[PDB]
RNA sequence: AGUAGAAACAAGGGUG
RNA sequence: UCCCCUGCUUUUGC
């Protein structure tokens, strides 16, 4: 009715007659945005100027019959002068803080909900707990993460469709909503938005800031989550990190790729700890994940993966079923098998010990991109048929399963050089070994397998030693048929032990894991991940290893002296001199240890001969077996990012730099603190 | 249709080729003797040009129960004025060479006129109009702008002429600014600021930053510089204020400020009074004049060229009670015309952003020293000042500071920059930072090298001219090329 | 004791005490007068540095052109805008070749946008020059007097809405033989039309409104900036859209990247070029900086890039693209506003407008400003001067940085062809560089090559800024490099404080950047609590809304007084309305509405969160919780935040100097266009959120909408007969009065 | 904590010329 | 006078 | 001279 009305009036007169009547709507964007003021240029030279004056605000013209003309103190309230350009009225901030105080109550109730993304905020930081404040070096890396604990994972154009649905719905034009989420979302919205009074747009922005996934470049440096990236001003600093888990139910996912992290770290850390289960334990107790107890979570955690799993067995809990391998997982659904251990000469020309499993069996392989049916027989593969994604998986599950198979002409396909024994002497598992060669290239192997034509069954297809889908021909015992999913999860957990260096057998003693299968990927924590320990900031660059290494060396300098004079074995075997061996060159690990331990020993035998800082410099290389030698070393190389950094055994070098008139240590052009004489 | 069928054919190493070999780029190393001192220019002493007093001011107090902004300040004036008991009738010391000395006898003789008019009235308002008599017409720029008319109807004008736009005159540096800035760095015995309160700590995070925060309140609240930043912010939040409000009268504007003696008692203190003229302020640069009346105990006639543009009066003495005894001393009066713009008024109100600054830098350097402690060094860097700074000169050699008096030198170095704002220094500050980063380059023996150093050292000293403040900053850095490099 | 605090510098690494030497606590400086003299410096400076070039009379215009395109090759070091066609060819080409397809799904990328944009895409401005009026105006308004003047004069194709047709309608009518403009005298409001001939009228368009820009920081002298007109501002749009579709493609450009993910890129760069190559490899890092970026640049080099960017492309397409270039070559720039002159003698003083300086008498100037005028006379057509060479607006800022990325991009060791070789980031007119070679003399023979390139492509290295030292640390736009970037926190103080949008706004604002800076430019916990003390201390100072407690007297402080003894959970009240700071560093991202929401009375709740106040008017969504601010360095930033629609989101009042002028009528108009607009809404409950699109007119869908609406609500029931009747019968009374 | 500077003498700086005591 | 610095303010317009 | 209007609006790009 008001609307009419006004219109009636509008078309009253002659000048807006023609306005309305000479404009297109698409013209309006124009006309409704044309005005005379320009945009400001010193916002705060401007209010601060404002403040002064006596009606510095401007009001609708309502507010002319909604409050009283003057206080009670006679104080002018809002001016009868129109604002420049429009109808509103000029009012003094006098009149909004009457408005607070005698101005008409209404219900608020739709508030929480309409701004649901703030008081998500305050409810998330009002049950947050909160831990020891750590002081130690933060290495922030700069990346993109999203900051929005609550989205939808809709873009720009499926949120617009969704709140034009939910608020304007009779102006949402020829688009229907399909997928079920969206319709979810706007009955949900739709209920509860119900009798809303608060303006059509702000509601629009707010859903869309709800429902929309934003991203930005920041410097992180712990757990990079919508919820941990909203908080990162009270968590992460400069030199402190503060321990925090908001109170939000951290997601399953979450948490069960944290541990995953976690768990990869733990175990390659440990690989290279003098005593890999000791290790194992004691960082298992002092490392969270996402403020809580990596203990507890392993012993409540039900998460299949090889570093997990070895983290349980190694606690003392069940694990899972199945047999894993090469990244896949194999469930025996029928059959039975013994160990062999057969003598056989290599491609290559190596006489080698193998374990082969005798009988015929049936399993089900399950991986992450490929499931696949293998039946085999002693060393002779009877049929596999593969349903990998990609032709990369589907490469990869052949290999696999035909590595399995323990055929001959497999080890006979062998060609080049390849070695069985790592680069440390520390025995490699033939069958991993085959492996990864085989991932490295298996033309040769392929071209060494064998023929056979196929039947054509339920329209099975072939593959060819070019890696093609050959209708007519196929490899040897392989079919590709790309089903979904396997037969059925395996959940039968069964309980075995570990050996001294992480080796899990079976209860008849066959191995079912071992440290050689745990994936290489170095992901980013979702959530923060606090490895504390005395030295465990493995997850940093090398360069941060050996700054911190000889921080640490400052720091500790009076303990560490006492035990290099005394005793100084008992400071080589330190847990905290192992991340630094990790990068030195593993052949000439022994080299340098020895060599370093020598000039030790004579520095012993003479006194008045202590170099402090020398000794400063050589402590984290003699952390490994010393191998003797009459070599003389001038310098010795670290890896940094794959090159090769020398320290200089005497002199100044830039990896380890020690100024004598600042009495400061710089290493890597990063300061290791201050040293004293 | 050249350019679609233009395929690449050595057109770059032929060009590069013909190209004479003069167009190059050659490096020249920087080596410990190749640096020079920067020249500072030549001429007259430069003089005070500050908003009011700094190191000369003196302040009439009365112990008053009231917080920041909550008395009628001309109330708090009038208390403070009857508080001193000596006055003096007004006698011109040291008189302004290009002013009319007379009426800034008759303004500040006006200026206890009303005083005393107001003082019998018994109703204080929250300001003073004061009477447009001709001296303040005179001191305050009354009727001094130039008619605006048409151009064809003065282009016959003989002397008509385009505006001045010469450079500015130089001035050499005079000692009196290391001195204020040695003041400005020194520690009082009473508190200047009062900090409003924050959310109770729940983290504790939250209660290391409380501590630290505590230490650092401690060590700035008791800073000179800290006096300057609250007079400073009081008098542009005044100034600014009544030109606003009342930009067709001259109002009188106490100097006040609010302070805790290091008794705990509370204390109102008034530095002068300035006396605002016409603010029809319209651009941001329009200029507002005042005339600013500041009490001090400095005699004038000991640095006559750091108040060229002051005349000073003798009105009163004052028996200052010393340990050994009382002494007489007379009270001097620094009157001066003076103006500012609406930006240079809205930059004096966040003055105490200031202190920010010289935090922050503060709280990083403690805290790249606890990251290689894994331990808040706040408490063990100043409660035993085992570790100092470089941070002055003195005959003997490079003096060294606790961390907490480069807090204070650091304060004051940003409230001087606040107070002491200008292009030259801008543009020196700009200039200088390429001459300090190639310094420091050449101390981590980074074979340094540039391509034209004659250029950046001319572009570096065509921006000292006048300003104090960036002739101070130029002979700072002057002394520290001398100890980087030895 | 004499104080010395340079002398921390002996200690502390400089890098780590940089924002001592950023003076941002003080004001900026200011341009007082007239930017005349700037101006005409700047097109002196630009012909100068160009002079043996080609001198021509341009057909159309009549004015002189200067075109040193393929000029002679520098002898000298000074700067030369001699840049050569084949040489940017060349690298162009390189470029493509190094990144395969490039070009190609860029200008794809660019043919998509281009036929989708909507000329209201134009209203995104600010301060533009309209021909016009002749004088500087918002984006929206400039686009709504060229849209009328164009409908007046027989100009309908950008009826569509597409900003190509409006692209189509502005080359009609730079063909059109006569132009029609309306004017107003104030004598009393009065109308009168002016015929501009095609001469005039093509002046003005390729015309652009010169200004000095003041609030610069680290500069002495002040510098003149440009601003063009409608005409070429839709071209201008297409091309940018196209170079920052090349450069984001590109890793070594650093736009249109901006803050960490630069600082990213550089460290990536850093560590590709120091950690892969060997010990005996040297490495030398440039943090040069290039001069008279904006006065070297031609237009004609822009053209001819494009043409080869968009080569295999549409006709149309090309053409497109490459008219900004052409008008950019044969543009026109205005000499500011005039100068002033004054008589000590007779006591007076009198403006002199820039359009009289062709011939008047030079006896007023002093020596500088008569040399001034007497070199730029030639080029003064109607009042403007002539400016062919140069790109004084920098409106190709991504243009430039491409080439830029090209130069560097020249420098892979497969296009040096020997032993040196280089990399680094670009981003507009600044570069940091890093050289790769065996010695010291490959270094300098690599830093001669880059130049000497730079310098046949129309770049010129300013020597005297830039230094070299080994690749450990550097300078890149402010961010400081030393083994990793060390924030500087001065650079940000300008931002903290009442940015002045209304009270929740700034309330929201200050709070945000205090945790950004947290997160950022490593501020500390305590420095933080202390700069939330400072802030809310200057917050209440500025909005007097000092607690109730407090007995400050104010215009405010009664009414504060009584809501303070009104309410009993005094915790629960806003900063604004004098409650107490509950703000700490763990809620500082949480609003402050929201951060007390429980603690406020049922009474004050629903007061202040009342939507039917009249104290907060909404726009459109896009400057919803939107702020605009301008930071210390750079072009001002869109800085969204956190806060709940309340009491204190009020509007401060506008400029009224415009009624005492002759553009009065324009405020008059502006009403009622927000009426009918306001109309539309009422209608239209969408029209705010999504920009409706329509060939019909407003009466037309308002009749339609209304009709249909009324037998909706008609048939629901919640209407009697009788509102359903007088309703029908205004809208046919509306359409009849729609016809007369 | 009471900040304290070791440039703070006790006898030098006599009547505070800045802030002194004149109350008779 | 003063502010200030390459050009300005030291009020600008309008009406009777 | 009183009175009325005005305090970023002939000048702030990208």
């Amino acid at each position: 009715m008001e609307r009419i009305k006004e219109l009636r009036d509008l078309m009253s007169q002659s000048r807006t007659r023609e306005i309305l009547t000479k404009t297109t709507v698409d013209h309006m964007a124009i006309i409704k945005k044309y005005t005379s003021g320009r945009q400001e240029k010193n916002p705060a030279l401007r209010m601060k100027w404002m403040m002064a004056m006596k009606y510095p605000i401007t009001a609708d013209k309502r507010i002319m019959e909604m409050i009283p003309e003057r206080n009670e103190q006679r104080q002018t309230l809002w001016s009868k002068t129109n604002d420049a350009g429009s109808d509103r009225v000029m009012v003094s901030p006098l009149a909004v803080t009457w408005w607070n105080r005698n101005g008409p109550t209404t219900s608020t109730v739709h508030y929480p909900k309409v701004y649901k993304t703030y008081f998500e905020k305050v409810e998330r930081l009002k049950h947050g707990t909160f831990g020891p404040v750590h002081f130690r070096n933060q290495v922030k890396i700069r990346r993109r993460v999203d900051i929005n604990p609550g989205h939808a994972d809709l873009s720009a154009k499926e949120a617009q469709d969704v709140i034009m649905e939910v608020v304007f719905p009779n102006e949402v034009g020829a688009r229907i909503l399909t997928s079920e989420s969206q319709l979810t979302i706007t009955k949900e919205k739709k209920k509860e938005l119900q009798d809303c009074k608060i303006a059509p747009l702000m509601v629009a922005y707010m859903l869309e800031r709800e429902l929309v996934r934003k991203t930005r470049f920041l410097p992180v440096a712990g757990g990079t989550s919508s919820v941990y990236i909203e908080v990162l001003h009270l968590t992460q600093g400069t030199c402190w990190e503060q321990m925090y888990t908001p109170g939000g139910e951290v997601r399953n996912d979450d948490v069960d790729q944290s541990l995953i992290i976690a768990a990869r770290n733990i175990v390659r850390r440990a690989t290279v700890s003098a005593d890999p289960l000791a290790s194992l334990l004691e960082m298992c107790h002092s490392t969270q994940i996402g403020g809580v107890r990596m203990v507890d979570i392993l012993r409540q955690n039900p998460t299949e993966e090889q570093a997990v799993d070895i983290c349980k067995a190694a606690m003392g809990l069940r694990i899972s079923s199945s047999f894993s391998f090469g990244g896949f997982t194999f469930k025996r659904t029928s059959g039975s098998s013994v160990k062999r251990e057969e003598e056989v000469l290599t491609g290559n020309l190596q006489t080698l010990k193998i374990r082969v499993h005798e009988g015929y069996e049936e399993f089900t392989m399950v991986g992450r991109r490929a499931t696949a049916i293998l039946r085999k027989a002693t060393r002779r593969l009877i049929q596999l048929i593969v349903s990998g994604k990609d032709e990369q998986s589907i490469a990869e599950a052949i290999i696999v399963a035909m590595v399995f198979s323990q055929e001959d002409c497999m080890i006979k396909a062998v060609r080049g050089d390849l070695n069985f024994v790592n680069r440390a002497n520390q025995r490699l598992n033939p069958m991993h070994q085959l492996l990864r060669h085989f991932q490295k290239d298996a033309k040769v192997l392929f071209q060494n397998w064998g023929i056979e034509p196929i039947d054509n069954v339920m329209g099975m297809i072939g593959i060819l030693p070019d890696m093609t889908p050959s209708t007519e021909m196929s490899l040897r015992g392989v079919r590709v048929s790309k089903m979904g999913v396997d037969e059925y999860s395996s959940t039968e957990r069964v309980v075995v032990s570990i050996d001294r260096f992480l080796r899990v057998r079976d209860q008849r003693g066959n191995v079912l894991l071992s440290p050689e299968e745990v994936s290489e990927t170095q992901g980013t924590e979702k959530l923060t991940i606090t490895y504390s320990s005395s030295m465990m900031w493995e997850i940093n660059g090398p360069e941060s290893v050996l700054v911190n290494t000889y921080q640490w060396i400052i720091r500790n300098w009076e303990n560490v002296k006492i035990q290099w004079s005394q005793d100084p074995t008992m400071l080589y075997n330190k847990m905290e001199f192992e991340p630094f061996q990790s990068l030195v060159p593993k052949a000439a690990r022994g080299q340098y240890s020895g060599f370093v331990r020598v000039l030790f020993q004579q520095m012993r035998d003479v006194l008045g001969t202590f170099d402090t800082v020398q000794i400063i410099k050589l402590l984290p290389f003699a952390a490994a077996p010393p191998e003797q030698s009459r070599m003389q070393f001038s310098s010795l190389t670290v890896n940094v990012r794959g090159s090769g950094m020398r320290i200089v055994v005497r002199g100044n070098s830039p990896v380890f730099n020690y100024n004598k008139a600042t009495k400061r240590l710089t290493v890597l052009g990063k300061d290791a603190g201050a040293l004293m004489e | 249709a050249y350019v679609d069928g233009f395929e690449p054919n050595g057109c770059i190493e032929g060009k590069l080729s013909q190209m004479s070999k003069e167009v190059n780029a050659r490096i020249e190393p920087f080596l410990r003797t190749t640096p020079r001192p920067l020249r500072l220019p030549d001429g007259p002493p430069c003089s005070q040009r500050s908003k009011f007093l700094l190191m000369d001011a003196l302040k009439l107090s009365i112990e008053d129960p009231s917080h920041e902004g909550e008395g009628i300040p001309l109330y708090d004036a009038i208390k403070c004025m009857k508080t001193f008991f000596g006055w003096k009738e007004p006698n011109i010391i040291k008189p302004h060479e290009k002013g009319i000395n007379p009426n800034y006898l008759l303004t500040w003789k006006q200026v206890l006129a009303e005083l005393q008019d107001i003082k019998n009235e018994e109703k204080i308002p929250r300001t003073k109009n004061m009477k447009k008599t001709s001296q303040l017409k005179w001191a305050l720029g009354e009727n001094m702008a130039p008619e605006k008319v048409d151009f064809e109807d003065c282009k016959d004008v003989n002397d008509l002429k385009q505006y001045d736009s010469d450079e500015p005159e130089p001035r050499s540096l005079a000692c009196w600014i290391q001195s204020e800035f040695n003041k400005a760095c020194e520690l009082t015995d009473s508190s200047w600021v009062e900090l409003d309160e924050i959310g109770e700590d729940v983290a504790p995070i939250e209660h290391i930053a409380s501590m630290r925060r505590n230490y650092f309140t401690a060590e700035v609240s008791h800073c000179r510089a800290t006096e300057y930043i609250m007079k400073g912010v009081y008098i542009n939040t005044a100034l600014l204020n009544a030109s606003c409000a009342a930009m067709d009268d001259f109002q009188l504007i106490p100097m006040i400020s609010k302070c805790i003696t290091k008794e705990g008692r509370r204390k109102t203190n008034l530095y002068g009074f300035i006396i605002k003229g016409r603010s029809h302020l319209r651009n941001d640069t329009d200029v507002v004049n005042f005339v600013s009346m500041e009490f001090s105990l400095t005699d004038p006639r000991l640095e006559p060229h750091k108040w060229e543009k002051y005349c000073v009066l003798e009105i009163g003495d004052m028996l200052l009670r010393t340990a050994v005894g009382q002494v007489s001393r007379p009270m001097f009066l620094y009157v001066r015309t003076n103006g500012t713009s609406k930006i240079k008024m809205k930059w004096g109100m966040e003055m105490r952003r200031c202190l920010l600054q010289s935090l922050q830098q503060i709280e990083s350097m403690i805290e790249a020293e606890s990251s290689v402690k894994e331990k808040d060094l706040t408490k063990e860097f100043f409660e035993n000042k085992s570790e100092t700074w470089p941070i002055g000169e003195s005959p003997k050699g490079v003096e060294e500071g606790s961390i907490g008096k480069v807090c204070r030198t650091l304060l004051a170095k940003s409230v001087f920059n606040s107070l002491y704002a200008s292009p030259q220094l801008e543009g020196f500050s700009a200039e200088s930072r390429k001459l300090l980063l190639i310094v420091q380059a050449l101390r981590d023996n980074l074979e340094p090298g540039t391509f034209d150093l004659e250029g950046l050292y001319e572009a570096i000293e065509e921006c000292l001219i006048n300003d104090p403040w960036v002739l101070l900053n130029a002979s700072w850095f002057n002394s520290f090329l001398t100890h980087a490099l030895r | 004791m004499d104080v010395n605090p340079t002398l921390l510098f002996l200690k502390v690494p400089v890098q780590n005490a940089i924002s001592t030497t950023f003076p941002y606590t003080g004001d900026p400086p200011y341009s007082h007068g007239t930017g005349t003299g700037y101006t005409m410096d700047t097109v002196n400076r630009t012909h100068k540095y160009s002079e043996k070039g080609k001198w021509t009379t341009n057909t159309e215009t009549g004015a002189p052109q200067l075109n040193p395109i393929d000029g002679p090759l520098p002898e000298d070091n000074e700067p030369s805008g001699y840049a050569q066609t084949d040489c940017v060819l060349e690298a162009m080409a390189f470029l493509e070749e190094s990144h395969p397809g490039i070009f190609e799904n860029s200008c794809l990328e660019t043919m998509e946008i281009v036929q989708q944009t909507r000329v209201d895409k134009l209203t995104q401005g600010r301060q533009t020059y309209d021909w016009t009026l002749n004088r500087n105006q918002p984006a929206a308004t400039a686009l709504a007097n060229t849209i009328e003047v164009f409908r007046s004069n027989g100009l309908t194709a950008n009826e569509s809405g597409r900003l190509i047709d409006f692209l189509k309608d502005v080359m009609d009518s730079m063909d059109k033989e006569e132009m029609e403009i309306t004017t107003h005298f104030q004598r009393t409001i009065g109308k009168k039309k002016q015929r501009l001939n095609k001469r005039s009228y093509l002046i003005r368009a390729l015309t652009l409104n010169t200004m000095t820009k003041d609030a610069e920081r680290g500069k002495l002298k002040r510098r003149a900036i440009a601003t063009p007109g409608m005409q070429i501002r839709g071209f201008v749009y297409f091309v940018e859209a196209l170079a920052r579709s090349i450069c984001e493609k590109l890793e070594q450009s650093g736009l249109p990247v901006g803050g960490n993910e630069k600082k990213a890129k550089l460290a990536n760069v850093v560590r590709k070029m120091m950690t892969n190559s060997q010990d005996t490899e040297l490495s030398f890092t440039i943090t040069g900086d290039n001069t008279k970026w904006n006065e070297n640049q031609n237009p004609r080099m822009f053209l001819a890039m494009i043409t080869y960017i968009t080569r295999n492309q549409p006709e149309w397409f090309r053409n497109v693209l490459s008219i900004a270039p052409i008008m950019f070559s044969n543009k026109m720039a205005r000499l500011g506003k005039g100068y002033m002159f004054e008589s000590k003698s007779m006591k007076l003083r009198t403006q002199v407008p820039a359009e009289m300086l062709a011939n008047i008498d030079l006896k007023y100037f002093n020596k500088s400003t008569r040399e001034k005028i007497e070199k730029i006379r030639p080029l003064l057509i109607d009042g403007t001067a002539s400016l062919s060479p140069g790109m004084m607006m920098g409106m190709f800022n991504m243009l430039s940085t491409v080439l830029g990325v090209s130069i560097l991009n020249l420098g892979q060791k497969k296009y040096t062809k020997t032993t040196y070789w280089w990399d680094g980031l670009q981003s507009s007119d600044d570069f940091a560089l890093i050289v790769n070679a065996p010695n010291h003399e490959g270094i300098q023979a690599g830093v001669d090559r880059f130049y000497r390139t730079c310098k046949l492509v129309g770049i010129n290295m300013s020597k005297k800024k830039s230094y070299i030292n080994r690749t450990g640390t550097f300078e890149f736009t402010s961010f400081f490099y030393r083994y990793g970037f060390v924030a500087n926190f001065s650079m940000e103080l300008p931002s903290f404080g009442v940015s002045g949008i209304n009270e929740s706004a700034d309330m929201s604002v200050g709070v945000t950047v205090i945790k950004n800076n947290m997160i950022n430019n490593d501020l500390g916990p305590a420095t933080a609590q202390m700069a939330l003390q400072l802030f809310i201390k200057d917050y209440r100072y500025t909005y007097r809304c000092h607690r109730g407690d407090t007995q400050i007297q104010t215009r405010r402080a009664f009414e504060l007084g009584k809501l303070w003894e009104q309410t009993r959970s005094k915790a629960g009240l806003l900063v604004s309305d004098g409650g107490p700071n509950l703000y700490n560093i763990r809620n500082l991202h949480i609003p402050e509405v929201c951060l007390k929401w429980e603690l406020m009375d049922e009474d004050y709740q629903g007061r202040l969160c009342n939507p039917m106040n009249p104290f907060v008017s909404h726009k459109e969504i896009d400057s919803v919780n939107n702020a605009v601010v301008m930071p210390a360095h750079g072009p001002a930033k869109s800085m969204e935040y956190d806060a709940v629609a309340t009491t204190h989101s009020w509007i401060p009042k506008r400029n009224r100097s415009i009624l005492n002028t002759s553009q009065r009528g324009i405020l008059e108009d502006e009403q009622m266009y927000q009426k009918c607009c306001n109309l539309f809404e009422k209608f239209f409950p969408s029209s705010s959120y999504r920009r409706p699109v329509g060939i019909s007119s407003m009466v037309e869908a308002m009749v339609s909408r209304a009709r249909i609406d009324a037998r909706i609500d008609f048939e629901s029931g919640r209407i009697k007969k009788e509102e359903f009747a007088e309703i029908m019968k205004i809208c046919s009374t509306i359409e009849e009065l729609r016809r007369q | 904590y009471s900040p304290t500077s070791p440039s703070y003498s006790p006898t030098s700086p006599s009547y505070s010329p800045t802030s002194p005591s004149y109350s008779p």
